[PDB]
Order: C-alpha cells, then structure tokens, then sequence
C-alpha cells in the first residue's frame, strides 16, 4: 500500500518503510537517527536553530544544487532522493573540524553554544556555493539565524577570513 | 597560567561540532515518557470542569496529571504563594492546571491541545495603571530617602516631572526550559537532569512537591543553551511537573518547551513605570530628586522584592543628588509571574535615570555630555545609599570614550547631516553606568568548590555555579590552573551537582567569578599546602610524581573550598551597611541615523569603554560586553511583548517578537577594557562583567530621541527646550509616530 | 519519477510525478492541501492546529518549476523557490536597461528582508500568493503591476491579470475547487511606467497590520501626466486591497503637489481604520499609507528628472 522514502544523511542511506507525513526531518535526525547537533529553537522558521544543507540533482540546471533549509518545517516526506548533511557531517572533535568549525570556535563566536550548528551549516552552505564570499555575503547568509549571546561581531569577525 | 590571556570558552569547539550535550540532546531511556504542560486560557477564571476524554483516544496517550495527582504539597514558589498545578482558579493565561504525558513528544502535543477546561471569568487587572487603581500590590512600598527633599525643592530654579513606562522583555535563550526526571525506584530516590541556573531550589522544590527529604532528589546540569535570569527560579515550573509525571508512572519522563509556550509561561524582565520629579538649576546641577516606581510582577512574587532593591539601588546611575527619594511598589496583576532578566531591575531604574537627566539638558538648553559631567559623582562619595564610591574609575571611561569615539568632532557632523538633511535624522549620545556587585540579599554571597586529584593526577574541580554560555567553567579552570600551578589540561569540570556542591545559591548577579572563583583557590591552596612535603622531597620531580607521592603516604587529595564575601549587609531602615562588594563601571556611545517617514533606524556605531578590572580573559570578557550590550539594545529599541486587551500574550515566537539579528549591530562596534585599573575586592583584581554592560545599550536610545529632536525641530513646533514622551521600546510605531510632520497631522 | 504515496496516523500524501496526476488528484480530492515548502501549512497544523488529513506534493513536476522568458515578462512555476525567482531576478536586471526592470526591482525589494536563505530556498512562489495573508508581502507588487496568473484545472486553463477581485475575503483566491495554479508572469516594465514598493519593518501580531505596498504609476509618452496609477497595500485589512477609489480620481493628473495632498486625502478616506481595527497601530499604519506614498512620489520625480 505505502511507498518506501529513500534519503541519506551525511553520506549514508536513510529508508524509512513507514514514512508519516507529520513527521519533520527535525524530529527524524534527533528522534530516530539520534543526530542531537541539529537544534530546535523555536519550530517556526525564525531562528535556523535546526539549519541543515540540502543536497540534490536538479534535472532542470542538470547539476548538482546545495542549499541550507530549516529541518523544523522540512517534511520528510519532501526528501526523497535529497541528500542531509548535519552539523555532524562536516567535521568532529573527534576526527578533524571542518574549518568553518574552527574558526567560529576560535574567534570567540560561541558562548552557550546552542546556535552555533545553524550557523556553522549557513556558512558551510554558503562555502559550497560560493568558495571565495564577499564580506556582503558572509552578512547575508545569516539573516535566518538568530544568536542571543555574543552580539554577533566575533561571527562575522571569525568568518571574514573566508572573504576576499 | 592563562589568567589574563583569551583562552576560548572550553568547550567551543565541540559546540561547533555539535558534539556538546544540552538536556534534550542526553539519549532516551527505552521507557522514556515525554510530558506536555496544559495551560490556562483565561487571566482569571475558576475551573469549572476538566474533560480528558477525547486526549485519550490519542495514540499513547498515558495519563492526565493535575493536582489531586500531587504525593506531597501543592503549594511552591520562592514565597510559596504559588501552586504547582491550580486548583479551583486560574491567575494568568499561561497558568499551569495540569500535564499529560505521552509515549512521544508529538502525542503528549496533540493529547494537550484537546484536553477541555470549562471556565467561569472574574474579573481582571493588567495593566500597572489598572493595579494601582486597585491597590493591588505584594507587600509593602520599599524606600529609600537622603537629605531633605522639601529644602532642596525650594532652592531649585526649575522642576521637569513626567512619566515613563518601559516595556519587559522575553529571555529568549536559544535553548528553552527542559528537564529529565529518572525516578530510581528505591527510597523516593530521583535523578533530574535539568537546564537551570538554580539546582538548590529546583533540588528544594522537588522534594517538597513530592513530600520526601531534599536528600533524596540529585541534580545536574552539565550546561544551559542561555539562562539569562529566565531559569533561575522559573525552570522549576517544568522541573516539578516532570518530577511529578516520573514519581507517578515511575518511569522516566522529559520535557522540553516549544518557543510559544516558554515565552507565555516563564515570565520576563519586570515592566516598569514611573512617576519622577526633578528639581535643577540654571546650571543644570541636580538639588532634589523624588521618583516612585512600580513594577508589573504578574501572579507571584517570585524574585520581584529583590529587583524593586535593586532598581533603588541604582536610581542614582552615576551622578551625586544631595536630596533624593525614591519608593517601589510592586504590582500583583493577572500575568505570568515576572523575573529575574540580566541586570535585575537595575537597567529599568537606570533608563528612568538617564531619561530626566536627558530632560534636564533639554530645559537648561546645555549640552547633555556637560550635564552629565557636572552632576558626576566624585571618588570618595557616597551614594544615596550612603555607600562609598572607592575606585570610581567613569571619569576614565568618560574621557577615553571621548577621545577614543572621537564624540566632538563627529557631534559636528551629525549637526551637518541634519541640516542637509529633511527626511531623515542622525542622533549622537554618551551614556555611563555603574553596576553593583552582589546579591542584595546577604545570605546568596556564599559559594563553595570540591576538588579531587586523581593518582595519574589530573584534576577534577566541581563548584556551586553553572555554565550557561558566559564562560565560568573555563573562568574556573583557568583560577585552578593558576593556583595549582600546573596546566590547564590537567584539570576538567564535568558538570554542577548537588551532590558534590550542596546549597549552592543561584547562578546570578554577576558574582559568580569573583565566589567561585575564591572557592576554587582556597580548595587549590589546601592541596597545594598538602603536597608541599612531597615537593621537597623531589624538588626535580613532576606534579604527577608528587600527586602519587602523597597518596602512596596516605595523604587526602580531595577538599572543599568556600567563600562568604564579607562586609555586607545593608538596612532600610538605618540606610546604611554596604549593599554591594564593588561597582562595575563603563562607558559607551552610539549614533544612529533613523527614517523620519518609516520610523526604521540603522545603529552606525558604538564605542565602548568598560571597567572590568584585570581580566581573567580578555576575549571573554569582551563577548560579556558585546552580548549585554546587544541584548539591552533589543530592550530598548526592538523588542516588544504584545498583550490582548484580556491579558493573553500576542508574541510568542521570533516572527512576533523581535530579537537583535547579524544586521542590528552597529556597522562600526568597538569595545575597549579599561587598563590599568585592579581590583582589590574580587580575585585576581578582575570585576564581574555579567550584568554591568546591558544598559549601556540605552545609548542607542537616547540617541534615537536626539535625532526625534532634531526631525521635530524640522517639522513641528520648534521650542529647541521642548519635551515630549518617548517610552521603551523605542520601535518603529513610536519613533514615527514621535517624528510629527505634515503626514502624521 | 513515480508516483509516491505515504500514510501516516493522520494524514495520507502523495508525491505527485507529473502534472496530470495533481490535476487528477485535485479533482478526486477538491479539498487537499498542497504543500511545497511548509512553511506555511506546517505553520497551521502545528500552531493553529489545523488538520489536513490529504496533502498533494506537486513540487517534482516540471511545469511547476520552468522559468521562462518571454516577450512581456518572465513566467516563473508556482513551485518555484522565492531564491530561484530571487536570482533569475537578479540576472534579469543586471542584463537588461533599467527601464524595462522597474517591477522585477520591487519584487526584489520585497525578497531582500523577507525571512533568510533557509526559508527562501523552500517557500514557493505560489504558496505566497495562494495562502493570501493580509500582510504578505508579495501580493501587494503583483496586485499593483498585473501579474499574470495561469491557473489550471482537469481539462480547464486561463490566464488572468492579478487585480483586486482575486482576493474575495479573508485567505480566499479566486480559484474554483478543482483549480492549481500554475505559473506566474511578472511583467517586463514599460517606457514612461514606474514601480516601487515598501514594507513596515516591525510587526506584533500573526497576519494582520503590517503595512505592505506596491505602487505603480504609467505615464502619456514623455510626460508627467498620468494614464495608470495604481496602488495597493497588504496590513490594511482582512486581505491585500488596492485604492482604485483614489486612483481613478488621479487619472489624467499631472504628477504635481496637487497629486500628492489629494492622494494622501484620498488615502486617509479609502484606507480608514477604525479605532478597533484588528491589530491596533493606527495612526501609525495611517501614516505609513501616505509616507510611503510620498516616498514614491519622490522617487517617481527624480525617475523624471
Ligand atoms: C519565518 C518565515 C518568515 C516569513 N516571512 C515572510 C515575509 O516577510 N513576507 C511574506 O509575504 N511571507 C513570509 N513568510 C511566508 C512565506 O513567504 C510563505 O510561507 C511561502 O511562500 C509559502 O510557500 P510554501 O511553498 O512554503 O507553502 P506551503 O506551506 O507548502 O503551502 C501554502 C499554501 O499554498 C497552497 N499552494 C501551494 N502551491 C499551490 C498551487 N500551485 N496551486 C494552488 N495552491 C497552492 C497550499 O495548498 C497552501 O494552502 C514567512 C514564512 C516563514 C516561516
Ligand atoms: N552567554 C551568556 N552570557 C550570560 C548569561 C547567559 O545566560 N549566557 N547570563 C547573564 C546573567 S543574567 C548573569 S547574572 C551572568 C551570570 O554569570 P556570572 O555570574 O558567571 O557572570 O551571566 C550573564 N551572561
Ligand atoms: O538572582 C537573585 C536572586 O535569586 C535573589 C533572591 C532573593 C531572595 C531569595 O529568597 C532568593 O532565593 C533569591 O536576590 C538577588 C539579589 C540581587 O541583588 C541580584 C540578584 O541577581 C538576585
Ligand atoms: O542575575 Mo542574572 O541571572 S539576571
Ligand atoms: S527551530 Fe527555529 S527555525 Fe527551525
Ligand atoms: S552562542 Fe548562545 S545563542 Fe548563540
């Protein structure tokens, strides 16, 4: 009667046999996958707390498209044959950070820490578009993430290393 | 040692790889239950009926929880005049009556929302204006009164009188509350894992809500996504009812708030009112001062009384008013019971400060930097509370900030740019502060540490405070690094516990630094003084050769440190004793440039200077400045909490309620940390740096009235000494609608 | 690219693969809600717990994805993500005279603060319009520039300019039960025609009183005397209304002080709120209709200049 949902998430093959419809890919990373680095703040779209990069072929450009998308309003059941990259899909403490990783962390950009996945997968997104940013778009890329400690200076302090 | 270097906040790293763990993120046990609060509708209303019937139909819906389901007491809250679950009448919309819990997150969602009450409405009061009208207050008015007030207004030139009203404000910490419960079965016996600044009463609450000992309950909180205030007290309306959902089922049970319902439910920063009077001369020189306030507290006291002292406190700001009297009340309305919020009552009665200062400029037609100037207090002075100013560092602060924002030469051209300009306006202002430090409340300035060598000797160090974001932790490491001398990846602090650190105060008024700090080194002194034989026993040898040394000969590595700050205790009814240990001094200026036709605005730039004494670090210290600033810019320029005319709250996410984004800060954002300026009172001469920036934010308020001025001066009738009503928030509503011209007639 | 169908405790979706599968599906199921970015319906089902227990996912079909350029304008699918529109946008006024783009860059003015790049790469085109919230921001531009409107049914088709008629009442469009719509032209602008549009930048409340407005003037060949005038605001009532009464009465006007005060007269009647308009704010909305007007004014001068 119901059709499998194929995805994958950093790389790796996500069938769900028994897709919900109600389900947001959100609950899915921290719920069933366990993927706890993608944040809830606020389920409405307005802080990109959950900010994930999405991934697929677009048949109409014929190439392959990345671009950032609020996992707490995502259906899963949009995602079939779209790739997920997580904060955990770029870099570890464990392995070697990705370097939008390090810098966020070593120019101050982090104090409770709890925005800083959205923002580190903003920038990311932003890099694999845009390898060599202008500063405008550095500013740009964050207009959806919301940062209640630092006053955001350090951020884009940190990250205008990218520009030029 | 790293005392004084920028260390990054220990655990970035891992926050940028989103390896850190905040509570929702601590894996699920296999009979994991999550709880979902229901919430009065009404502002005041008796219960009538509650129907669960159609919440049972919901797919693994397990129960309904409501006050008759409570083992122990109903009745909680810091004065206990508040109940855990309402029983016959609600006070607020927000109330809590009751909780389901469910076997996922989404079912206890959809089992709350058709969970029916059926209300009868009394009658409601709102507003501060409608609570005065009743006379409904908590408790009684708080005062305090200096010189004579009837001598000093019959000296005075001129009066300037008014009122002004400025608006609350929502946490909005990027992680909302949450709790785990883990009930063990045995003896009462639960384990919570919990985002608060505040595991003593959440520890306290628990067990009194259960009716068993607070030895029973163990607490933990390894880290919060924000607190700012917000879950200093009232994180234990989801802690308790979660303790309650795990004793009942005895399984474990979590919740974390949605956005919609922490903001409706926790409280915010105390709105405020007030009515001042000021008598001046032609001059510009204060003589008599005499300001009433009155704080919308909602339906508890909660920390309200602590925060009306703490405005009184600082209704001085930093200028020396021979003649002075200042009253609180506090108003007991039909709202979510309001709280602590970073600055703790001190920014409101700061702004009120700074509102008539800025009135009396206006009416002497002086420049408002020479007012504020000639009307500062001198080192050595004594405020209205009859404490002494020692090392009053603002007239550096002044003075730097002067040169160093260039504040003359850039006045010059704003002036330029508003007369070549119609539509739209700059504006320009400097403002100070001065910041107490220590619980006004003596009994909280206490703190203690436990630290433990291990025999490989790394070092783990357990204290009463928490880490919310402002860096303690890595504070901490860096003071045990220093006083054991040894590097700081030896040492490790996991988490705050009371089972290591019992009665620990609250996690607040920016001294945690300065105890923790104390705590720290006193246990780090003791194993020093313990391992001292061993040194010289093996002078060439290393800490780890030491370490084991001394356990081999039966040597303790495990001790407490505790630190009670002395001297302070201040009376109301002598007005003396001091009330803090020391003040946190600071500096900034802010121009912006606004749309006369929009009431939109860009903030240009900011220049701070702040005392904070020697730094424990710099880059952290600086963050401290950055983040208070920009959180106190948003309360006086952007955010604004909307109420139905019923009582029910209109904004209850980030598309309703506006926080600071990227594009809010000041273009040009500079923040300095006065040198040269030790600290005698506080550890390693540093300063508490929490709290003291946030007002600092008012500067770019002021600096919104200044470019109004210059519009009205343009469009409307042109009294240069004309006065007019700007409240806070200063949004895009009252600035436009402030920028009379020939549309708004 | 087949057909998908997942079911769940209660709501049944189906990933439509190509256009007469959605016709097909909308006309079994008149009242299924079709979503493309969510972030509006699972804004509805989760805050105003609003249950939809059919939903259609038109967003693989390719006709709802096309960006065409045609002669009188660039024809975007209704799935299209407001980024895509965004950046053909941004492409078409870099390349083309600046008098042809005057709507393209009120378009583009809306989309500069309008969320960030997360809900923009998923938010479609249609969902804005078709969702019709008194304060959206786009409506009021395609309203005041006559954005043409494909809509389309099991067999059925028609092109229609947008104008006031199209939102009847409260979040209704003019579409029949069975009815998609399924591409959006934004109108190349003409010699002697110019656009702007504005934007209230606060808000308190969930979908009422956030001024919003588009507004478009057509003059005679090479003067300053009206032919076209049109202006239209969303957050001034229950859905997104234009100031025909107003704007009739400017036709054939010169573009002159007189124009400007009997504007802002004609405004403060029309667009009049009372005391208890939903929403409050109404000395400052008030203002706001005529400051923004002024603010076109101006600008449409030194257009002329
Ligand atoms: C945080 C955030 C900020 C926002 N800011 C703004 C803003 O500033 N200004 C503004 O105007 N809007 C704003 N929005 C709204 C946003 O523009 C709309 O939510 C978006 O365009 C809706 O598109 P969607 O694809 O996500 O719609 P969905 O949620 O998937 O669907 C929305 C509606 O459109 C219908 N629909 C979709 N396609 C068709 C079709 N082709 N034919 C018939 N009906 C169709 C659906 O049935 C549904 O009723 C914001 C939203 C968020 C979450
Ligand atoms: N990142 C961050 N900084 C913060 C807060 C917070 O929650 N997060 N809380 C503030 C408040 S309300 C206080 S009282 C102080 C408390 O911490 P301290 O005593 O360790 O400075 O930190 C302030 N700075
Ligand atoms: O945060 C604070 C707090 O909680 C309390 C308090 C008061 C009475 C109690 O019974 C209690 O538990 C706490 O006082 C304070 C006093 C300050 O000057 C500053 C603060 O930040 C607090
Ligand atoms: O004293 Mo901070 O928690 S308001
Ligand atoms: S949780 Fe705030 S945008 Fe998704
Ligand atoms: S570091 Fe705390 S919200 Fe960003």
């Amino acid at each position: 009667t119901a059709d499998e949902l194929v995805f994958f998430v950093n790389g790796k093959k996500v069938v769900e046999k028994n897709a919900d419809p109600e389900t947001t890919l959100l609950a899915y990373l921290r719920r069933k996958l366990g993927l706890r680095g993608t944040k809830l703040g606020c389920g409405e779209g307005g802080c990109g707390a959950c900010t994930v990069m999405l991934s697929k072929y677009d048949r109409l450009q014929d190439k392959i498209i990345h671009f950032s998308a609020n996992a707490c309003l995502a259906p899963i059941c949009t995602l079939h044959h779209v790739a997920v990259t997580t904060v955990e899909g770029i870099g570890s403490t464990k392995t070697r950070l990705h370097p939008v990783q390090e810098r966020i962390a070593k120019s101050h950009g982090s104090q409770c820490g709890f925005c800083t996945p959205g923002i580190v997968m903003s920038m990311y997104t932003l890099l694999r578009n845009q390898p060599e940013p202008t500063v405008e778009e550095i500013e740009d890329a964050f207009q959806g993430n919301l940062c209640r400690c630092t006053g955001y200076r350090p951020i884009l302090q940190g990250f205008r290393t990218f520009a030029k | 040692d790293t005392v004084g270097r920028p260390l990054p906040h220990l655990a970035a790293a891992m926050q940028a790889s989103g390896e850190a763990v905040y509570c929702d993120d601590i894996p699920r046990y296999e009979n994991e239950l999550f709880l979902r609060l229901v919430t009065s509708t009404r502002a005041h209303a008796k219960i009538k009926s509650i129907d669960v019937s159609e919440a049972q139909k919901v797919p693994g819906f397990v129960c309904f929880l409501s006050a008759d389901d409570i083992p122990g007491s109903n009745e909680t809250g810091l004065f206990n005049d508040e109940t855990v679950f309402a029983k016959d009448t609600v006070t607020c919309v927000g109330h809590i009556i009751g909780a389901v819990v469910a076997d996922t997150p989404e079912h206890a969602e959809r089992a709350a929302h058709v969970v029916k009450v059926t209300y009868e409405d009394l009658p409601a009061i709102i507003t501060i204006e409608d609570a005065i009208k009743n006379n409904s207050f908590y408790g009684s008015e708080l005062k305090i009164e200096k010189g004579d007030l009837k001598k000093g207004f019959s000296e005075a030139d001129n009066v300037v009188s008014g009122e002004l009203y400025i608006g609350g404000q929502d946490h909005f910490y990027l992680e909302t509350h949450c709790t785990i419960a883990i009930p063990k079965g045995e003896e009462g016996e639960m384990e919570l894992f919990v985002s608060t600044q505040n595991a003593m009463k959440t520890q306290s609450f628990v067990a009194k809500m259960l009716g068993v000992p607070v030895n029973r309950i163990l607490v933990r909180v390894k880290r919060m996504g924000g607190g700012f205030g917000g879950k200093e007290t009232r994180s234990t309306l989801v802690s308790v009812a979660v303790a309650l959902a795990a004793y009942k089922t005895g399984h474990p049970v979590r919740c974390m708030l949605d956005r919609n319902e922490d903001m409706l439910i926790t409280g915010g920063r105390h709105p405020f009112l007030a009515r001042y009077k000021v008598g001046f001369m032609k001059t510009g020189t204060i003589v008599a001062l005499e300001v009433d306030h009155y704080s919308n507290a909602g339906n508890s006291r909660d920390l309200s009384h602590s925060i009306m002292e703490r405005a009184l406190f600082h209704m001085d700001n930093c200028y020396k008013i021979p003649n002075i009297r200042g009253t609180g009340r506090l108003c007991k309305t039909n709202l979510s019971s309001n709280t602590a919020f970073r600055g703790f009552g001190g920014p409101q009665a700061l702004f009120i400060a700074e509102n008539w200062m800025s009135e009396v400029a206006v009416t002497c037609g002086l420049p408002a930097e020479e007012v504020r100037w000639k009307n500062m207090y001198k080192e050595g002075d004594l405020t209205h509370f009859n404490q002494r100013l020692e090392g009053f560092s603002v007239p550096r602060c002044w003075d730097e900030c002067l040169k160093s924002s260039q504040y003359y030469a850039r006045k010059s051209e704003v002036d330029k740019f508003n007369k070549e300009n119609c539509w739209k306006k700059r504006g320009l202002c400097i403002i100070p502060t001065k910041f107490g430090i220590s619980f006004t409340v003596p009994f909280l300035n206490q703190a203690g540490a436990l630290i433990h060598v291990y025999t490989d000797g790394s070092v783990l160090v357990s204290h009463g405070g928490t880490e919310m974001g402002q860096g303690l932790h890595t504070k901490m490491v860096q003071v045990a690094s220093k006083a054991l001398k040894i590097p700081i990846s030896k040492i490790y602090i996991s988490e705050t516990s009371t089972n290591t650190v019992p009665n620990s105060s609250p996690t607040a008024a920016s001294v945690s630094t300065d105890i923790y700090g104390q705590a720290v080194y006193e246990a780090c002194q003791t194993i020093l003084k313990r391992l001292e034989p061993f040194k010289k026993k093996n002078p060439d040898g290393s800490w780890e050769d030491w370490v084991m040394a001394a356990y081999q000969d039966r040597v303790s590595l495990s001790t407490t440190g505790f630190y009670r700050t002395p001297n302070l205790g201040y009376s109301f009814e002598t007005n003396s004793g001091n009330a803090f240990h020391y003040f946190t001094y600071g500096v900034a200026c802010s121009e912006v440039e606004i749309d006369c036709l929009t009431g939109d605005h860009k903030n240009l730039r900011t220049d701070i200077v702040m005392d904070v004494g020697s730094s424990l670090n710099p880059a952290i210290d600086i963050g401290q400045v950055e983040g208070a600033f920009v959180q106190g810019l948003g309360l006086f320029t952007l955010e604004e909490l909307h109420y139905s005319p019923e009582g029910s709250l209109h904004t209850r996410g980030p598309s309703t309620y506006k926080i600071p984004a990227f594009g809010s800060i000041p273009t040009e954002f500079r923040v300095s940390l006065l040198r040269d300026c030790p600290n005698k009172k506080a550890i390693y001469a540093s300063k508490a740096v929490g709290e003291p920036p946030l007002f600092l934010g008012a500067s770019v308020f002021f600096a919104i009235k200044d470019a109004i001025r210059a519009a009205r001066a343009q469009h409307t009738n042109n009294n240069t000494k004309e006065l007019f009503r700007l409240d806070s928030p200063a949004t895009p509503e009252k600035i436009r609608n402030a920028c009379v011209d020939k549309f708004t007639t | 690219p087949k057909q998908l169908r997942f079911e769940g405790e209660r709501v049944t979706w189906i990933q439509a693969s190509t256009l007469k599968e959605l016709l097909d599906l909308k006309a079994q199921h008149p009242e299924a809600k079709l979503v493309v970015g969510n972030t509006e319906i699972g804004i509805e089902m989760k805050f105003k717990n609003q249950l939809f227990p059919m939903i259609i996912c038109p967003a693989w079909i390719p006709e709802l994805n096309a960006v065409e350029h045609g002669p009188e304008g660039i024809s975007f699918g209704a799935a299209c993500a407001l980024s895509s529109v965004e950046k053909t946008l941004l492409e078409a006024v870099a390349k083309l005279p600046t008098q042809k783009t005057e709507v393209f860059r009120g378009v583009l003015e809306q989309l500069r603060w309008f969320a960030g790049k997360q809900v923009k790469s998923v938010a479609s085109l249609g969902g804005n319009i078709i969702t019709a919230s008194p304060i959206s921001d786009l409506n009021p531009v395609f309203m005041a520039s006559g954005t043409k409107l494909t809509i389309v049914s099991r067999g059925t088709r028609r092109t229609v300019p947008m104008d006031h008629t199209f939102f009847p009442s409260y979040r209704k469009t003019l579409l029949g039960p069975e009815e998609i719509l399924l591409s959006i032209e934004i109108p190349y602008s003409r010699e002697d025609e110019f656009f702007s549009a504005f934007k209230q930048a606060s808000r308190r409340e969930d979908d009422i009183a956030k001024v919003t407005c588009g507004m478009r003037v057509l003059f005679q060949p090479g003067s300053m005397q009206v032919k076209e005038l049109a202006l239209c605001y969303g957050g001034m009532a229950d859905r997104t209304i234009s100031a025909l009464k107003t704007t009739q009465k400017q036709l054939s006007k010169f573009w002159n002080e007189k124009l400007l005060q009997d504007v802002c007269a004609g405004l403060a009647e029309e667009l009049s709120l009372s005391p208890d308009a939903p929403g409050g704010m109404i000395e400052f909305r008030r203002t706001l209709t005529l400051s923004f007007f002024f603010k076109f004014y101006l600008t449409v001068l030194k257009k002329l200049g």
